[PDB]
């Protein structure tokens, strides 16, 4: 099955093997057992060119795994700024909510990815969105004493 | 009729340094043991060469304090085998001093004590100096006292103990150590004289005009009190002639064995021409709470015994008159079941130590009172103990050093009963 | 008497090297091992940290450990790099790749026995070994994974000796990777069980001090390490010079650790200075500042919690009366922040010898329940990563199971709940 091979190639960052697999009918929207797609894995592990290739060939930019994670959630969590920008350019939902109630803004705020926080805000990230404990990204920055983040969130 | 002095831990050793400094001067003995010119034989052996040697043992679980004795002014005074040190101290942990670390050296200490005791023709007992707050002073003293009771069942044992003061302290757990050692030593001690470090500190500040007293300042003042208490043992004594008489005169019941010491006059050496104070004046000062060795209010308590030990130019009739006047005072109440003041006079004036902070005086007095008011000092310790023990704060340090957790509550219950003993009398 | 110092990984060797530079200058030991000092106080306790070799030479009782060789080369390049015992450099070649699993189970395990031999040799040479001091980061792979492996092995071989750590906690503000919360949480689990005393050196705090208080636009590791070395000098002063209070590792622990798991200290000091900076503070200023949240080396606000215990050390010629007055004043005016069920829980020492470049300094060591804020911040980052299973293959591929992650996180959250319990407790 070419789906599994494309998932592994996208995770592993093998640009050449990704192209060959898609040229042979690989399901660009294949899922592993948890619902992750090749775009999810390339977004997680920083493979910008594979992200770009997949989005040009039918990948669902807003696909969710079984926990509600989108590719943008994972890029915002891991801190891949260019991938965040490319996903947003291709219509990623900036306020997608996962099963924990987290939005991309929450995850970038928790992990201190301040440049990504600013990008997400400029693209309409919801500063009032609450996780399942009632916390907004601003609450996280106040509770953890991250003054730099709090200032970005207030501008 | 020999007495053996045992100095345990830093406080015990440093107080011992000052006590033997003073004893030597009182008896004309030089730091090398020689004497230019006997009653002092109770406290000093004599070699075949005219060298007089303290009947004294110094013990500590680390070496730094006793190493100063071994190399300082008195490096030739003591038996070098009676200066005994381990390598690693009790870390302010009673359980280390008593159970783990202390047990590595207890047999050696007892064998060296036996060497001294075998030199005695009529050993009376032991004087044991130590802090409450340190791990050696608390835990190793307790172990030593337990062992001495077994090995010397008929011998008396007196303590000089340092009661802790937060403002001059080196451990948060000093209340634990104080209660643990009091619990295990109570059965084994015949009489214990406590000195509150805050009380002596404030006497040094107020009466000696010393802004920042040192341990040396405190210890030289303590040594004057100790010397008054033991003068009867070292000179021709009519009162408190032997150790047995301290219990007779001061301790009506074995558990209530903590007399309050008060000493007067304490005058700065910078006032060399002070007006000399009368017998009445120094005796009256023994009933002012600010001259006491332990912070408490004897006007809130009852006296069970009172001994007045005078030194110097003191005429007996003047003592009897001074006592007559204070007997009239309403603030001095005795229990119904006791006679009464006991009086001793030593006609030599107190000795002045070169380097000391005290002015020479022509007369002085040390009052030893067994007053129920000292229970106030037990209550202060018990309260700090209770606050920490309710949360088991620091208890794991003791349980990890050979002690069962139940010893804490057993010790505290013994203290509750001790406080009750004071209330009942 | 003797302390055996170990420094593991890149962070651990960099701050360790700086420690030995700073205290060597304080004790008058030059880069060759010769004493060129001015005062008898410098040598009185020199054996705590230094072996005395042939011909009045002084050699740090220091063991240098790393899975990457490049660090050992840079240590040797430093001012005091050649003062260390060459046989006490123990270094692999593979590296750990910022992977706790590699440090703790794979390449680190293969190097650890070689480290324990050198530890054994230093220890058998001691008159009376006090215990061990380890410098490391928690966010990498060698200092974190192999450092904690080293701790558990030393603990097994030396169960009666004190284990103290200077542990550098990761922050996104100074980060190489998002797996740092994994590595830190796995390590904290180990430190909770196997150390007696841990100084929480928080890169978040170090960055905040440099950026905001010292106005350094882009802090370097040298900038951060200037704060670490001043802290390490200050908190070891009572161990290195003669004194009455906290004069060895076990007396410090007995005064600072009322419950065995709650042994994570918040350090602080005053004045805070940048490298090259230049009026000596008063005792009131020293006292106010070393208790200020802005002067803490852990990114926690003490006023959000309660002090279980505190040690402070003033350094320099100054009025002992003023020290006691100011120390009493901070407690009486802020009495609610000191737990009432540990009476007299703040102790103060004074050392006449000031650190380099200052006439007056003060160092704070707090055991405060507010340190839960540090563990909560790491926990939240750990949980955000672990919920999405990001990068877990790097750990399970070295043999670990996911359950080690869950147990590490559960133990750290239990630590947090314990702090909050004593924060809320009352005397009644
Ligand atoms: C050196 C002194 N003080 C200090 O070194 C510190 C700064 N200090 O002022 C304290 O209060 C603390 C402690 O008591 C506390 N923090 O509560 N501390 C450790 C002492 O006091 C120690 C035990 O005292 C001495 O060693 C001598 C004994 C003499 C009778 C008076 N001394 C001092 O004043
Ligand atoms: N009066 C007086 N008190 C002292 C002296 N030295 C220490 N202390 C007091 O003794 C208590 C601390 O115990 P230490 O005697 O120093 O401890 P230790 O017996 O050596 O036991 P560890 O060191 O724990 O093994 C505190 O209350 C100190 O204030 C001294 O020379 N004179
Ligand atoms: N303060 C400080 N932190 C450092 C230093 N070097 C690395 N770190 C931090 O340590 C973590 C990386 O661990 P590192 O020591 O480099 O990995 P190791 O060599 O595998 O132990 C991150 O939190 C870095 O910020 C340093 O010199 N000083
Ligand atoms: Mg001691």
């Amino acid at each position: 099955d070419l789906g599994k091979k494309l998932l592994e190639a996208a995770r592993a960052g093998q640009d050449d093997e990704v192209r060959i697999l898609m040229a042979n009918g690989a399901d660009v929207n294949a899922t592993d057992a948890s619902g992750l797609t090749p775009l999810h894995l390339a977004a997680t592990y920083g493979h910008l060119e594979i992200v770009e290739v997949l989005l040009k060939h039918g990948a669902d930019v807003n696909a969710i795994d079984i926990m509600g994670s989108t590719p943008l959630h994972l890029a915002a969590l891991i801190g891949h700024l260019e991938i965040v920008e490319v996903l947003l350019k291709h219509g990623a939902d900036v306020n997608a909510v996962d099963t924990w109630g987290d939005t991309p803004l929450h995850l970038a705020a928790i992990m201190g990815h301040l440049e990504i926080v600013e990008v997400l805000l400029k693209h309409g990230a919801d500063v009032n969105a609450q996780d399942k404990f009632g916390k907004t990204a601003f609450d996280i920055s106040i509770d953890n004493g991250n003054e730099d983040l709090a200032e970005i969130l207030q501008k | 009729r020999e007495c053996i002095s045992i100095h345990v831990g830093q406080a015990g050793v440093q107080i011992g340094n000052a006590c033997w400094e003073l004893y030597c001067l009182e008896h004309g003995i030089q730091p090398d043991g020689q004497m230019p010119s006997d009653s002092f034989n109770t406290f000093f052996s004599e070699t075949g060469a005219g060298k007089h040697v303290p009947r004294a043992v110094f013990v500590d679980l680390e070496p730094t304090v006793i190493d100063e004795v071994r190399t300082g002014t008195y490096r030739q005074l003591f038996h070098p085998e009676q200066l005994i040190t381990g390598k690693e101290d009790a870390a302010n942990n009673y359980a280390r001093g008593h159970y783990t670390i202390g047990k590595e050296i207890i047999d050696l200490v007892l064998d060296r004590i036996r060497k001294l005791a075998d030199q005695c023709t009529g050993l009376q007992g032991f004087l044991v100096f130590h802090s409450f707050g340190g791990g050696t002073g608390s835990g190793f003293t307790s172990l030593l006292m337990e062992r001495l009771s077994v090995d010397y069942g008929k011998k008396s044992k007196l303590e000089f103990s340092i009661y802790p003061a937060p403002q001059v302290s080196t451990a948060v757990v000093e209340p634990y150590n104080s209660i643990l050692t009091t619990h295990t030593t109570l059965e084994h001690s015949d009489c214990a004289f406590m000195v509150d470090n805050e009380a002596i500190y404030d006497i040094c500040r107020r009466n000696l005009d010393i802004e920042r007293p040192t341990y040396t300042n405190l210890n030289r003042l303590i040594s004057q009190i100790v010397s008054s208490i033991t003068a009867s043992l070292r000179f021709d004594g009519a009162l408190n002639v032997d150790l047995t008489e301290f219990q007779t005169n001061l301790v009506p019941y074995p558990r209530i064995h903590f007399p309050l010491a008060t000493y007067a006059p304490v005058i700065s050496a910078e006032k060399a021409y002070h007006e000399q104070l009368s017998v009445a004046e120094i005796t009256n000062a023994c009933f002012e709470p600010a001259n006491q060795m332990v912070k408490c209010d004897p006007r809130h308590g009852k006296y069970m015994a009172c001994c007045l030990l005078y030194r110097g130019d003191v005429v007996p009739k003047d003592v009897n008159a001074a006592i007559a006047t204070i007997k009239t005072k309403r603030s001095i109440q005795f229990v119904d079941w006791c006679p009464g003041f006991k009086v001793g006079i030593n006609y030599q004036p107190p000795t002045v130590v070169p380097g000391g902070d005290l002015a020479k005086v022509q007369r002085a007095v040390c009052m030893l009172s067994n007053t129920t008011a000292i229970a106030e000092a037990w209550a202060r310790l018990d309260h700090k103990f209770d606050l920490m023990y309710a949360k088991r704060a620091f208890v794991h340090w003791y349980v990890g050093e050979g002690m069962e957790e139940g010893e804490f509550s057993e010790a505290r219950e013994d203290m509750a009963a001790l406080e009750k003993d004071y209330e009942e009398v | 008497r003797e302390i055996v110092h170990i420094q593991a990984g890149q962070c651990g060797n960099q701050i360790g090297a700086k420690f030995w530079e700073v205290i060597s200058d304080e004790h008058g030991i030059d880069p060759s091992g010769n004493y060129v000092g001015d005062s008898d106080l410098q040598l009185e306790r020199i054996s705590v940290y230094y072996n005395e070799a042939s011909s009045h030479k002084y050699v740090p009782r220091a063991i240098l450990v790393d899975l990457e060789p490049g660090t050992m080369d840079s240590v040797r390049s430093g001012a005091f790099g050649h003062l260390f015992r060459p046989d006490n450099f123990i270094f692999g070649q593979s590296g750990a790749g910022n992977n706790w699993a590699k440090g703790h189970y794979t390449e680190g395990a293969e190097l650890v026995d070689s480290v324990l031999d050198v530890v054994r040799k230093e220890c058998e040479n001691c008159d009376c070994l006090q215990g061990f001091q380890l410098t490391h980061s928690l966010g990498g792979g060698t200092g974190s994974g192999m450092g904690t492996l080293l701790i558990s092995k030393v603990r097994e071989e030396y169960p009666d000796r004190i284990m103290n750590t200077f542990s550098v906690v990761p922050s996104p503000k100074v980060s190489d990777t998002v797996v740092e919360p994994y590595n830190a949480t796995l390590s904290i689990h180990q430190l909770v069980e196997n150390t007696d005393e841990t100084y929480c050196i928080d890169n978040e705090a170090l960055y905040d001090i440099c950026f905001r208080t010292l106005k350094l636009a882009t802090p370097t590791y040298g900038d951060l390490n200037h704060l670490v070395s001043a802290t390490m000098s200050g908190v070891t002063t009572s161990l290195r010079f003669p004194g009455q209070l906290n004069a060895d590792l076990r007396k410090l622990a007995v005064n600072m650790v009322p419950f065995p798991r709650l042994h994570f200290f918040m350090p602080g000091f005053a004045p805070l200075t940048a490298r090259g900076s230049q009026r000596a503070l008063t005792v009131p200023e020293l006292t106010q500042q070393m208790f200020d949240a802005k002067n803490m080396m852990a990114a926690c606000d003490p006023r959000h919690g309660r002090y279980l215990t505190v040690a402070t050390v003033f350094r320099g010629r100054m009025s002992m009366k003023e020290v006691d007055e100011q120390m009493l004043a901070i407690q009486s005016k802020n009495s609610s922040y000191f737990v009432e069920w540990i009476p007299n829980n703040v102790k103060v020492a004074v050392c006449d010898i000031p650190p380099r470049g200052l006439k007056m300094s003060s160092t704070f060591i707090g055991n405060s329940t507010a340190i839960q804020e540090l563990f909560k911040r790491i926990s939240e980052q750990f949980t955000a990563m672990f919920r999405r299973k990001a990068f877990l293959h790097w750990y399970t591929g070295e043999g670990m199971d996911e359950m080690e992650f869950t147990e590490a996180e559960s133990n750290m959250n239990d630590l947090v709940s314990e702090y909050q319990q004593y924060q809320d407790a009352t005397a009644e």
